[PDB]
């Protein structure tokens, strides 16, 4: 007779597929590895749409795909990695100058911006020449992330180490340390951080803390964990007590992400993420006001419409749970949460009016945060 | 900083991005009231009371509008992609300039739909839109 | 293509393919009104919101006559058929030349009589026709 | 310490760890009910008389809630769980923090399941837990 | 993927590989409740207890329609093939598209016949079907 | 072959032969109910299940009719015939010609008389027959 | 009113200031001489142009 | 094509920018730092006339 | 593609920042200390327009 695929085409693998649920970001791969047929001087940087539909990178070099296999891991999964060209050459024609991989970083930005959060992985660890990237995403709104597979990060008094010579100055940056042959950059950020949707009720993350990733091994010891991510027991982060790191510890039958990713003292990655995505939701909103409206005019009526926006992004933030809620933290007294102050064009001379660029308008914060560490008392009486 | 007189020129609407622009005449052009009372007080049988405060936050806003004017067009607009399925939010905003008194809504819908009227002389096109969500501003210059 | 201000001379109304011609005086001539309200908020205990929209897009409008009026004699038959048994559409359209206001609906029915008063003065025919569907059209000239 | 008025903002219920969200409208969102009555009265045909104490300390709560509301996620998956053929406690726990009343239940089970209505406004999603074990918390700020 | 307001424009109901399409006006259109309750909680004399859980997943669906309808023709025709002796599953389904709630049965019957009332207004016909297996979905977008 | 909008000037009701003509007021002057529901599903302890359809197709109808219609007079008629021990069946039938919907039955029998009331104004006189067979019609024109 | 002229105040200060002035000249002392050519004097007038917006800042400092 | 079609006999019609317009169908360039040597347009500053040459190139930011 | 910073900016620092609320008068203060950059003879008196802008005196002299 005839097949039913004349009228349908029902098939079956042998895979595994989870839902897609869209996030917020992306991450970035830099490595020296070339292609040849995807990055050849072409694309600086290539996306993508999935991992299995690798080709162009080999299934076994330990660069690129050793780390999307990290990334792409999540029982949710994020999309369209940024697969790499970026620094080619190794590190630099005089490998200790730091001059030619801060010019290849420099390079880089002209193809393309769409990454978030910098991941160097499976090659380039502990290079000297890598302190440009610390000192350059600094006034630059990315996110700075190395995981090394080994250092002497476990002695609380040298100062040779990543964590260490870069400790309390960065405020952009975090050291994912570990022991050797695990890409882990990729295993929790831009695989949970990236499928975060803000624009819920209640979506702030504020930890990332305790956070189990798809499949992965543990380190050891008890001692070693406060070296490394410099945590004392209920006290809270010391600078001096050790080095910022993160490293998956295993308490009970279940293992989990430790020290929610700090950067400094008391910085911690949600942080920067939220306020992130608060910034790149006003750039968005903007960018559809100036698409809708035939002109914007250069008056006040123009600054009014203008600061519409903010006024419309922090009460979006108030209600994801970002924002505090409208107490003061110190006596519980009514203070407001935040303020929008629109500037006037009026006493702004004509001189400096014919610019098209309007005056700075100014707005006010207060952060929610999260819990930790917890304390319970347990008097006895008999 | 002196402080403003009241005039309609220093007013801004803004919806879904536009201005709001030919409005109708008299004192009640743009009213936003809140969906429910604020509180309740319960007295008992024998003297004693009790207050109970509501979680409910929303309001409607009524905007009367000419028979030729562009926010006409857009809202008749909305109401026909509301018609069609397409169900998002289009936030509404407006506040005074010589007071910063106002407030905002990030997800209005549309309510109620005008009556088209023809007649002898030309007459009002009232909307209504509805919120779940809605902050008033604090007015810091009094 | 200048805006014309308005005027019930550039107005036009089609019942049944025929013009609507003797109507009463005043700003409501010719009033159409959606059935429904487009949606309800609805609010919870803890502050959390949801907004329903509806599938009904029905309206009325009604027609006010004078007492000689040829409408008023083609109204009254289509009354008559109706009372007969008689059951079928009869389309109403009206708009506005001057804005591209108005609306369409492809199948009406008498659903309100007026009142005979004969008196000392002539005075109102009032008639009401419903729809299921009416589609309002898009003002293009604002 | 002052003793606040009632607010449902300061009504916490904590369901397996996690919040309770979604509430529907009402003055009845979550109510706990003794599964029996605490005692019973027996007077003999001479007017003497005898008082019975139950041991039975159990309990059901009813929560209603919007369709929209991630609760009602979490707790048609736990009534999958149960069909499944896995069988454990899930706590439950609410309380007030302006008079300290509430209650605990430390093994929670599935009794009543909603009814999906679709219909032309959203309407309430009911569930119903019970268990074997419920102490009520005192209330020390009266 | 914004989470839809209700809306019944985005509700899809599917009988017997056809739609649902005539419905009545109401908050309950289409509404599915389970046959038993999951479960029983037995408390003895001296404190102690015991859960029982069913092994019936079972449910009915009560469709309220117009007297104008193909959904009507269509289980007429069904009812007169039950009658005959023919008696065959004809599967039932519907969901949410804005939440993923729902359900789905692969094997209904006829329960029970609506009214034939004729009268002065149009009023309502009742369907109810039953199924023995209705396994819920599960609503991913809460 | 346009579709009718209902109207009880188009419902067509023959008892024995002749005309059903002086009906009370109410949107239920005709109403047919079957007897019985049509089938019953059986689930086990063990979560299998079992449908059970009935062979029996029977109904009643009840008729409301004025104080002053000739069906009365017939129907008096027809209830002092079985009280005297002449027992035939006298068929019914009704039908909409808007839709085809309806249903026939070819021997009924008295099974409720009315109350006489007489009082103040005028009340409704209430009949009821009952069939053992009655088919339903398919309405073709939906 | 389609919004190309400015709205009469000094886009430096704030203060009342026209937006635009229409001055018409007199023949009455252009010579007769000048007058048989049949072309008229020249009218002068007054403008002042009504910009728009190109880029906007936002500043946004948080206090925790 | 858009230019043409502007009616400057209506109220606020001033299109004071065509900065942020978009054609039929078309196709986008490529680049960030060379979309400066064209259109010489510094970022908060204005535009310079020595840091670049003035262009119209229709870059694409968002997905617009 | 390219970044938004081609059409706005928006930027977040970690300060405090209260509204302005101009007011009447202004203070003098009078020491021996000199800057050598902005009072050297040329300026017994400088003004300023906030404390952050503040770099010709040293932010830990008395």
């Amino acid at each position: 007779k005839l097949p039913y695929s004349r009228v349908t085409n029902v098939t079956l693998t042998r895979t595994d597929n989870f839902p897609t649920r869209r996030g917020f970001g992306t991450q970035l791969i830099l490595t020296h590895t070339a292609v040849s047929g995807q990055v050849d001087a072409t694309k600086r940087t290539k996306l993508y749409a999935s991992l299995a539909e690798v080709e162009a990178d080999y299934p076994a070099n330990t660069s690129v795909y050793k780390a999307a296999l990290s990334a792409f891991s999540q029982n949710p999964r994020p999309i369209r990695l940024k697969v790499g060209y970026a620094a080619t050459p190794t590190g630099g024609d005089d490998a200790a100058k730091k001059a030619d991989f801060i010019t290849s970083l420099g390079a880089i930005l002209n193809y393309d911006q769409a990454f978030y959060q910098i991941t160097l992985d499976a090659a380039l660890r502990d290079q000297p020449y890598l302190d440009g990237l610390v000192e350059w995403v600094e006034a630059q709104p990315k996110i700075a992330m190395i995981d090394s597979n080994a250092a002497g990060h476990e002695d609380p008094a040298n100062t040779t180490v990543i964590a260490a010579r870069h400790k309390g100055t960065v405020e952009r940056t975090a050291v994912f340390y570990h022991t050797d042959s695990t890409e882990y950059l990729a295993a929790s950020m831009a695989a949970y951080m990236s499928t975060r949707v803000f624009d819920d009720a209640n979506s702030a993350y504020t930890l990332k803390f305790k956070k189990a990733p798809g499949v992965r091994a543990i380190d050891k010891g008890s001692a070693v964990v406060t070296a490394i991510t410099g945590f004392v027991e209920q006290t809270g982060q010391s600078e001096s007590a050790g080095h910022c790191a993160n490293t998956l510890i295993d308490i009970g039958d279940q293992e989990f992400l430790v020290e929610g990713s700090t950067l400094t003292q008391n910085v911690f990655l949600d942080e920067i993420h939220a306020t992130d995505w608060i910034i790149a939701r006003t750039e968005e909103e903007m960018l559809s006001l100036f698409l809708n409206n035939d002109r914007v005019p250069f008056t006040d009526q123009g600054m009014q419409q203008l600061a519409s926006v903010p006024r419309a992004i922090m009460q979006l933030a108030a209600r994801a749970g970002i924002v505090a809620l409208d107490l003061n933290p110190l006596t519980g007294a009514y203070e407001p949460a935040y303020t929008i102050t629109v500037p006037s064009v009026f006493d702004i001379p004509e001189s400096q009016r014919k610019a098209r660029i309007a005056p700075a308008i100014q707005v006010r914060f207060r952060y929610a945060g999260a819990v930790h560490y917890s304390v319970i008392n347990y008097t006895m009486t008999f | 900083m002196a402080m403003k007189a009241y005039s309609m020129l220093n007013v801004t609407a803004t919806l879904d991005g536009r201005r709001v622009i030919g409005l109708m005449d008299g004192d009640d052009a743009i009213t936003t009231s809140p969906g429910v009372d604020v509180g309740t007080m319960l007295v008992g049988a024998d003297g004693s009371w009790l207050f109970s405060q509501t979680a409910d936050k929303s309001a409607t806003v009524v905007i009367k509008l000419k028979p030729n004017s562009p926010t006409h067009r857009q809202l008749t607009e909305k109401w026909m992609a509301q018609r069609a399925g397409r169900l998002v939010g289009f936030p509404f905003d407006f506040i005074d300039s010589a007071s910063n008194e106002g407030g905002t809504g990030a997800e209005f819908f549309i309510q109620k739909a005008p009556d088209d009227s023809k007649g002898n002389n030309a007459v009002v096109r009232e909307w209504t839109i509805v919120t779940g969500e809605w902050t008033p501003t604090i007015p810091t210059l009094l």
